[PDB]
């Protein structure tokens, strides 16, 4: 949504948001008001995981989207943690025109991660970011973030400026292990 | 659907002769994927009444009695745009979906189902209200709403 | 002096002119001094309290002050809710103890306990003993629990508050714990006095714990009741009535011995009982001297009072059905089936 | 000019009744409460404790007595065009249509052969049939031929979000009801609200309860209904309430059977 | 002040008396934009996203 | 008369005072600009009378301003809520412990926490304990509660707080929650101070997750309530009783031993307990012959102090039915037996704190 | 006093909803050009010349005060400026209704002569 | 005229006479729970360029949850002993009033008095009364406590990096919060306060232990490993029930019968729990 330049609506339930949608508010799909004025639109929705809420949105919305919206360019994205899930509904095929995997990230994209993030800290040079990859089997994106905010807590800890390698090390261990 | 939903506006001289009114309701069953959805909007492509279309699972409220408010007001605005035609698809997820933000149990999904059983045949006297309703299951919508 | 007290008089007539704001006093300070709560919620404080003795005002009292300078410009009564003051009956029905068939026991047990306190007071002194708190009259529909509370209505004299269960159960946070503590207060000012709770399940229902939604509100309501029947202030001036279908559904704090000391149970009237019932239904009404009304009560088994009312009524629709100007006892025989709301059935290969 | 306008506001306590000078306590809505005494141009006796009133904006003082607030979709209720169906439309319920119309339409229209042999006839009618067997049928066969108002209430317009309005539209219906010489009410599909009580451990359906038994309180309780006559329909008559199934404020039970 | 300029969910400015409408105010935050505020996505793009 | 001429002149003079706004200071600008807030309206920038001390005016004094130009005409003390007003100016009934029987040990576990702080403190300081702030009166219906508080309020020589929480509830916004903040106000500004709220159930209950408006409403004025029993803010000596016939209903947050320390169970008299609270009862019914006391309490026994109260009203009931001025022991025995019967009409009684 | 009556019969609107008002013009059948269609025609147009003849010279000899540009400009200031939009509460008469400000405060007011009166239902 | 920014707040700052008496040493085993309050509220305050540095983006907010009793009211107690920043105490309840609008204003005035007074620390307990994600836009109550919840979203948000305010909020049933209130920026730092661990009880029982008179008789150990999940304010009320036994007896002096019957007492633990089922 940011480089289609599209705008980014998350649809997350809340009635906390719902006077922005409508006074009405009785049905969901509102949104599509403020969805057609801001065309192109990606509409997203996470299931955070009675039926999901969020998976009735997805029938709601793509019933629209079906063929009984006018205006174009307006798409729709759901996260979930699990496919095996989702209702049959949504399964059905010409429903959800893409599913798109998100395996949790192995030793080369873990490094990877792990390099996008360590770029925001004062990291003193000669960090061996494979090795803290390897350290980390089976974790996530976020987890591989929060070890790097974890690494420099450490440094903070010893009141250094710059984030060594047992820092990693000692993150790596308190956000996997006793995490 | 065609002599319940567009033959009735664009002849409507073949029911006069007749003597009867063209059939009240309509409802389009069957498995998933079989065009259900597809002959409405092919219906709502070639029609001149206002079409409303409503998933069943937007009759789910959050509050008690807004169900029944909301298939009140979505009949109303039918009979302010007539003739229209009103497409309720996926009807039976009203009742084979359960969700946690209908403070009302399963009985308030009845009194839903109730308020709907008037708007279709009820007291009030129903302008030109075509109804098309729609489902995968059949089996479990109350044989009175289909009656 | 005299002419000038007069003059002055005057002045305070122009001053003294209506409308008045209503007020409530929220405070008496020193430095004789008073502070006030307007209806427009404003509020003020007073240099100087009024027109109106700073010894007979209380906090919470209701006073009438000027509309500009918003002094206290005279004391106002007690302030009760428009539908707590509609609930007190005025007509007083002109029901009888001898229109009830069969409850001789029930009348009995209740006039004892509302009735023969509040005149013959002097048998409970004599007695040393504590007059009972609050009579609950439960039983299936139509076995004469309403009737016996009009009946109560009367043949007393004293202030009579009819009330119904859903009457105190409002949208607004202790609206309705207001009305309950509106009502006896209002009862207590016009002792002694009677107070009807019908259908007491609709605000009595038995408390539950959960942790997603309840009505918390109701049980509020009644929570409040419970108060008022036995608290922290004993009110043994104002006699309870309740009547309720599903004594079972009713909270277990709500059937205490001190808030409804007399459970009566009102019984499906017995051979007698409906014979006498019918009777009652009949009187004015044109029927034959042939009318066999010990039949008719063998013939309705498993009836209540309002069945066997129903029985005389629907018998003098078949005599108008029929253009008979008196009602016979085919008429009251034929009656019965109506009102036993019997289904239709083809069963005539029985026996 | 000449005719200035008036604020709405509810009269509560009426002070001094019986000298020459009473002063009225009146709730003038959100605004404010004011000790008021009566215009000129209005009785004394016209004005009671609890009924609305139209006040001044310089002096208060009640101008002319008002209608009781009745919400408006209670208003809306109440039939005003009467149904295309007649009772020559009906088939196959002829027993059924007799004791139908003698309890809610030969009473109002001739009266006077029941009061001289002092007849007291129902005043509740309860029609039960599986669906289709013409429960609504006759009963807007029923809003066609009356000649009193007919109010239309379905038992899903009585489920209400907050806690207390069902019952409260009860009482406004019943107390909209009575302002009228004659009158009769249509509940349709009376199952919605006429569930029997019951306790579930949870508040199952316990504001639902109250809307029932604010009901029956006005069919048959402490007061006196009135001159209506309510008219019952529900395909599922076996889930009603048992105070509601009885005389007093379900008198007659016609079937809707299937025809023969 | 044009009436074509008077654009719904615009902000105008009333007169005391009259409340006659005499000034377009500038436009508050948009609904969405409201609405985005609060929910306060974490935007990115596809240099932080790796593997 | 002289004196009248003086009561009518003193009103001409009153009449031609006018009243003056009720605020609250917020700072002090200069020395003759300050900031104040209407009870329930806007704030303004304000000036103040040169007579006034000025110092006294702290932020959050109460002050009177003149109506039309806001100057601030006095300081006020803290304006006591009327409805707290007649919670302390509440009439218990003069009831004595001697009119409660089968309590003993709960009634001293009550007089440990609200009487002996009150009298010794030193005696807890020595040990090294603060001593409990809170108590709970918890029990099947009809076993005491509301007795005991009453007779702890008309005993006790001490500042009493007496109200219920459905009675607390106000339909405006925040009013229930500042109920409470008054409440505490008056007993810390009141000290030695006891706060007694029966039937806490009605505003204390277990907070809903999937609640209504109404709901959360409650249940910010329970967890007002929570900030002042235990809060940031140390409650120093305040006492609450709190009482209820469902405990389990309760927020496990409210009934934490930080807040209700003690959970007093007030439960169904024992024989011996039955004993007694039959002699407190029958004691003024006037009686000839042998009274077997004993026989009753066998047959009485899952009765509360109320049944046993409305065994003594049976019993005088069956005299006054055959016309008797005294009570036997045989219309005891239908007493006793009568009210039994009203026992099958009760559900479960037996709730306890979770 | 008397309560007063309404002549009107009902509280509810007219059921009948965007019509041509007063262009309901007559469906001249057949459609087809011929000439008692144009004979039907014209007398829709002889009419329309006495209507326009008839109502010019009454608004000729009219005062000055009732014009219909006049009359039109006068109505503005009976109703004034702001015009507060309200809710109808009750229709106690045919010129008087209980109407309820936002803040929710009823008055019973007086309905002015030019006001729709088959629009008013409550709510 | 525009008034300086410290005046027109309904809401106050803490003094120095209403500073609690609670010290750090007076909490007993929370030293996961004080190392991660104090890394992301007093730490931040007086090490703010040590953060940039380093590049971590210190949590403008800090979210204490966990069962009641398990110190979370009293570690904020402690922070405003033992900080010298201010200290601006309020409740969620407090911030609900009769005048709409009003609720809103004092929202932004605590954050307007924490931003002139920087560094200072806002600590909102009871954070539920105005953070519960269930709003109902036909009531007055939910349509003022949604307007406080936009506004000290608003607040929290319109604070940037260079401002020195920290945001502490407690509360026992976290699972009824916004999760809006839980976006990074606003309360970006989670602390759990978990019921104490068999390690956890014998620290908080030495610690309250330790102030009052004990005989040598008494074993803490003996009720320390006593299986019954229970709170520091349940260990609190052992020993303050221990006390007043002693009391009761006329003593000085806690013994071990006094405390055997105080956990008793105090405990009061129905099984609940069926043999067969294991
Ligand atoms: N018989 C058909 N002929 C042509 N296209 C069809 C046919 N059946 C289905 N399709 C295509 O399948 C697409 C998706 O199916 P559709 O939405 O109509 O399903 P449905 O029958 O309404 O079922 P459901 O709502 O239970 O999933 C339609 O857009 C249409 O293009
Ligand atoms: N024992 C009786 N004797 C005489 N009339 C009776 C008797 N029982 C019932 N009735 C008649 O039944 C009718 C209704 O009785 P009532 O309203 O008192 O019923 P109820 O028992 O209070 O009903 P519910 O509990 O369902 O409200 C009255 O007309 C009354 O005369
Ligand atoms: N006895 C009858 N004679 C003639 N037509 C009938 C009869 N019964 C039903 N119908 C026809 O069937 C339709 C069914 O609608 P009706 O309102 O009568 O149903 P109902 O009995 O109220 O059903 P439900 O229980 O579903 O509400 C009627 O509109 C009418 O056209
Ligand atoms: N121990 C007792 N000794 C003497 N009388 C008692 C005792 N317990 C209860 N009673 C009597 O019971 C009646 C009601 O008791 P009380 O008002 O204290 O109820 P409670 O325990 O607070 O019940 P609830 O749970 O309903 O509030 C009073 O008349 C009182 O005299
Ligand atoms: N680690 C600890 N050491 C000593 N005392 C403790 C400890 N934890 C809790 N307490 C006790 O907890 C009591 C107060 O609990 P506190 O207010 O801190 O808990 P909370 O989690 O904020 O409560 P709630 O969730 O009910 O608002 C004090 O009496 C204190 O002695
Ligand atoms: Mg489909
Ligand atoms: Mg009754
Ligand atoms: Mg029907
Ligand atoms: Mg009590
Ligand atoms: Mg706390």
């Amino acid at each position: 949504a940011h480089h289609t330049d599209c705008t980014f609506i998350r649809v997350s339930g809340s009635e906390l948001v719902q006077k922005f949608i409508g006074e009405g508010a009785r049905m969901v799909r509102e949104l599509f008001v403020m969805a057609r004025e801001h065309a192109p639109s990606i509409i997203f929705m996470d299931e955070i995981d009675g039926d999901s809420e969020v998976q009735r949105t997805m029938l709601e919305l793509l019933n629209q989207l079906d063929g009984f919206e006018a205006t174009k360019n307006i798409k729709v994205i759901m996260a979930t943690n699990r496919i095996d899930i989702l209702d049959s509904a949504l399964l059905r095929p010409g429903r959800i025109d893409r599913k798109i995997e998100f395996p949790p990230p192995n030793e080369e994209a873990r490094l990877d991660i792990l390099k996008i993030h360590s770029r925001k800290m004062n990291l003193t040079r000669g960090i061996n970011l494979r090795k803290i990859a390897e350290l980390m089997p089976g974790a996530s994106g976020a987890e591989v973030k929060g070890v790097c905010t974890e690494a420099g807590m450490y440094a903070l800890r010893e009141r250094r400026v710059h984030v060594t390698q047992e820092d990693f090390e000692m993150a790596v261990a308190k956000v996997m292990q006793k995490d | 659907i065609k002599e319940s939903v567009e033959l009735p506006l664009t002849h409507p001289e073949y029911y006069e002769e007749m003597g009867i009114k063209p059939p009240k309701g309509v409802i389009l069953y069957g498995p998933p994927g079989t065009g259900k959805t597809l002959l409405a909007k092919a219906v709502a492509n070639q029609t001149s009444a206002t079409f409303l279309r409503v998933v069943g699972s937007e009759l789910i409220q959050k509050y008690l009695g807004d169900g029944p408010k909301l298939v009140r007001e979505l009949f109303r605005v039918a009979e302010e745009h007539a003739p229209s035609i009103v497409f309720i698809d996926e009807i039976d997820a009203i009742g084979t979906k359960r969700y946690d933000s209908n403070s009302g149990g399963e009985r308030e999904i009845q009194r839903t189902m109730l308020e709907l059983l008037n708007q279709l045949d009820g007291f009030d006297s129903r302008g030109d209200v075509k109804v098309i309703m729609a489902t995968n299951r059949i089996e479990t919508l109350d044989p009175a709403l289909i009656r | 002096m005299k002419d000038k007290i007069k003059e002055n008089s005057e002045k305070i007539k122009v001053n003294k002119t209506l409308p008045y704001l209503v007020s409530n006093v929220i405070e008496l300070l020193d430095v004789k001094c008073a502070v006030i709560k307007t209806s427009t919620r404003q509020t003020y404080f007073l240099p100087v309290i009024g027109l109106v003795d700073a010894e007979k005002l209380k906090p919470g009292d209701l006073v009438g002050v000027n509309k500009d300078s918003y002094l206290i410009l005279e004391t106002l009564p007690t302030e009760y809710d428009s539908r707590v003051k509609a609930m007190e009956v005025d007509e007083r029905p002109t029901e009888q103890y001898s229109d009830i068939g069969g409850l001789d026991k029930q009348i009995q047990e209740l006039v004892e306990a509302i009735v023969l306190p509040m005149n013959h007071k002097e048998k409970f002194e004599n007695l040393g003993i504590q007059p009972p708190k609050g009579v609950l009259m439960y039983g299936p529909p139509g076995t004469g629990k309403t009737l016996l509370a009009r009946a109560c209505a009367a043949q007393t004299k004293a202030t009579f508050l009819k009330l119904a269960g859903p009457q105190l159960v409002q949208m607004f946070i202790g609206d309705g714990a207001k009305l309950v503590r509106d009502a006896f207060a209002l009862a207590k000012e016009k002792a002694p006095s009677i107070i009807f709770i019908d259908e007491l399940d609709a605000i009595g229902t038995k408390r539950f714990d959960s942790e997603k939604a309840g009505d918390r509100e109701v049980q509020r309501t009644m929570l409040e009741l419970l108060n008022q029947l036995d608290g922290f202030q004993p009110n043994t001036q104002v006699k309870v009535i309740a009547a309720t279908n599903r004594v079972d559904i009713l909270d277990p704090a709500l059937l205490r011995s001190g808030r409804l000391d007399r459970k009566i149970e009102f019984p499906m009237p017995n051979e007698e009982a409906r014979a006498r019932i019918m009777q009652i239904h009949s009187r004015k009404m044109n029927v034959s001297p042939d009318v066999n009304y010990e039949e008719l009560a063998r013939c309705t088994d498993d009836f209540n009072g309002a069945q066997c009312k129903a029985v005389c009524v629907e018998a003098g629709m078949i005599a108008l059905r029929r253009g008979a100007t008196e009602l016979t006892h085919e008429d009251y025989m034929e009656g019965i089936l109506e009102v036993q709301a019997k289904k239709k059935a083809n069963l005539q290969y029985y026996a | 000019q000449s005719e200035q306008p008036l604020q709405v506001a509810r009269c509560t306590k009426i002070i001094n009744a019986d000298s020459e000078d009473p002063k009225y306590i009146i709730n003038v809505k959100q605004f404010a409460k004011f000790v008021v005494d009566l215009s000129d141009q209005v009785a004394p006796t016209d004005i009671e404790e609890g009924m609305r009133v139209g006040v001044d904006r310089n002096k208060y003082q009640i101008h002319i007595p008002l209608p009781p607030k009745i919400d408006p979709t209670v208003t809306m209720m109440q039939v005003e065009e009467k149904p295309d169906v007649t009772y020559s439309d009906v088939g196959g319920c002829k027993e059924q249509i007799e004791k139908l119309r003698e309890v809610v339409e030969t009473p109002l229209l001739h009266p006077e052969r029941f009061v001289n042999l002092g007849i007291e006839p129902p005043k509740g009618v309860l029609l039960f049939g599986p669906p289709g067997t013409g429960k609504t049928l006759c009963a807007r066969a029923v809003a066609n031929r009356t000649d009193a108002c007919f109010i239309r209430v379905i038992g899903s317009e009585l489920v209400q979000k907050y806690v207390g309005e069902g019952a409260r539209m009860v009482r406004e219906l019943f107390e909209m009801a009575r302002t009228k010489k004659a009158c009769l009410i249509f509940f349709d599909e009376i199952d919605a609200i006429g569930g029997a009580r019951f306790d579930d451990g949870a508040g199952g359906d316990n504001e639902v309860q109250r809307t029932m038994l604010e009901l029956i309180n006005q069919l048959d309780g402490f007061d006196p209904r009135g001159n209506i006559k309510v008219l019952m329909a529900t395909n599922r008559p076996d889930t009603l309430d048992p105070a509601l199934m009885r005389p007093g404020r379900l008198d007659r039970k016609i079937e809707f059977s299937l025809p023969d | 002040i044009d009436i074509n300029d008077v654009t719904p969910n615009c902000r105008v400015a009333l007169r005391n008396d009259s409340y006659t409408l005499h000034k377009i105010l500038p436009n508050k935050v948009d609904p969405l934009v409201s609405l985005m505020m609060v929910e306060k996505v974490p935007d990115s793009t596809y240099e932080m996203i790796g593997g | 008369l002289t004196k009248q001429y003086e009561k009518s002149e003193n009103d001409l003079k009153a009449l031609q005072s006018v009243g003056q706004i009720v605020g609250e200071v917020l700072k002090q600008l200069t020395e003759e600009k300050f900031i104040v807030k209407a009870t329930n309206g806007p704030r303004y920038v304000v000036g103040c009378r040169r007579q006034l001390d000025k110092s006294k005016l702290k932020p959050g004094t109460r002050v009177a301003l003149d109506m039309t130009t806001l100057t601030i005409m006095r300081y006020l003390p803290r304006e006591v809520d009327p409805l707290v007003y007649n919670m302390s100016h509440e009439d218990p009934g003069n009831v004595s412990y001697s009119e409660i029987g089968g309590l003993s040990e709960q009634i001293r576990e009550l007089r440990e926490v609200i009487e002996l702080p009150l009298t010794n403190p030193e005696l807890f300081q020595r040990v090294g304990i603060i001593p409990p702030k809170g108590c709970l009166l918890y029990g099947p219906p009809g076993t005491g509660k509301t007795l005991l508080a009453r007779a702890v309020a008309s005993q006790l020589d001490c500042n009493f707080l007496k109200v219920v929480s459905s009675s607390i509830v106000d339909k405006y916004i925040g009013e229930s929650a500042r109920l409470i903040r008054e409440m505490f106000n008056y007993a810390r500004d009141h000290q030695p101070c006891i706060i007694f709220m029966d039937e806490i159930d009605a505003i204390g209950g277990r907070r809903f997750s999937e609640g209504t408006s109404a709901d959360r409403e409650i249940q910010r004025t329970l967890m007002e309530l929570l900030n002042q029993m235990d809060g940031f803010d140390t409650l120093h000596r305040v006492k609450m009783i709190m009482a209820t016939n469902r405990p389990d209903t309760l927020d496990p947050a409210l009934l934490r031993p930080g807040r209700l320390d003690r959970k007093i169970h007030i439960d169904l008299p024992n024989e011996q307990a039955r004993l007694d609270i039959l002699k407190i009862h029958a004691g003024p019914i006037t009686k000839h012959g042998e009274i077997d006391y004993e026989a009753i309490v066998k047959l009485s026994d899952g009765f509360n102090g109320a049944d046993l109260r409305n065994v003594c009203t049976e019993a005088g009931m069956f005299a006054i039915r055959a016309d008797h001025d005294f009570v036997v022991q045989e219309d005891f025995m239908k007493a006793v037996r009568k009210v039994a019967d009203s026992k099958k009409l009760e559900s479960k009684l037996d709730y306890k704190p979770v | 006093y008397e309560p007063p009556v309404p002549t009107r019969v009902g509280k509810k609107k007219k059921k009948t909803k965007g019509p041509d008002a007063a262009s309901k013009l007559p469906l001249v059948t057949p459609h087809t050009q011929c000439r008692l269609k144009l004979l039907k025609l014209e007398r829709i147009k002889d009419y329309l010349l006495m209507e326009e003849e008839f109502i010019r010279n009454q608004e000729q000899m009219k005062p000055l005060e009732e014009k219909q540009e006049e009359e039109r400009s006068k109505v503005d200031d009976l109703r004034g400026t702001p015009m507060s939009v309200g809710t109808l509460e009750e229709i106690i008469d045919d010129n008087h209704a209980i109407v309820s400000t936002s803040v929710g405060s009823e008055h019973y007011v007086s309905i002015l002569s030019f006001v729709d009166k088959d629009l008013l239902e409550p709510g | 005229d525009v008034l300086p920014p410290e005046a027109d707040s309904s809401i106050m700052m803490l003094t120095s006479d209403q500073k609690p008496d609670v010290m750090y040493a007076d909490i007993g085993g929370m030293d996961i729970q004080k190392q991660e309050v104090r890394e992301a509220v007093e730490l931040p305050l007086t090490h703010f360029e040590l953060y940039k540095q380093i590049g971590i983006d210190p949590p403008r907010g800090v979210l204490m949850y966990g069962p009641p009793g398990c110190g979370k009211t009293m570690l904020a107690k402690a922070v405003a002993h033992h900080t010298t920043a201010a200290f601006i105490r309020v409740v969620g309840s407090e911030f609900v009033q009769k005048y709409l609008g009003e609720g809103p204003r004092m929202v932004r005035d605590v954050f307007r008095l924490a931003k002139e007074n920087a560094p200072a620390i806002i600590f909102i307990d009871e954070i539920d009364a105005i953070a519960t994600k269930r709003f109902d836009a036909q009531t007055g109550a939910d349509r003022e406590v949604q307007r406080i919840l936009l506004e000290l979203l608003n607040q929290m948000d319109g604070f940037d990096q260079n401002v020195n305010v920290k945001v502490i909020m407690a509360t026992n049933r976290a699972d009824t919060l916004d999760p809006a209130l839980l976006r990074p920026g606003r309360l970006d730092r989670k602390i759990e306060f978990p019921l104490p661990d068999r390690r956890q009880k014998r620290l908080i029982f030495s610690t309250i232990t330790s102030k009052m008179n004990l005989s040598e008789e008494v074993d803490l150990e003996d009720y320390v490993a006593r299986p019954d999940k229970i709170s520091g304010a349940d260990i609190n009320s052992i020993c303050q029930e221990s006390g007043m036994l002693a009391v009761r007896e006329n003593r000085y002096i806690v013994l071990a019968k006094d405390f055997e019957k105080a956990y008793k007492t105090v405990i009061k633990k129905d099984e609940q729990e069926h043999e067969f089922y294991k």
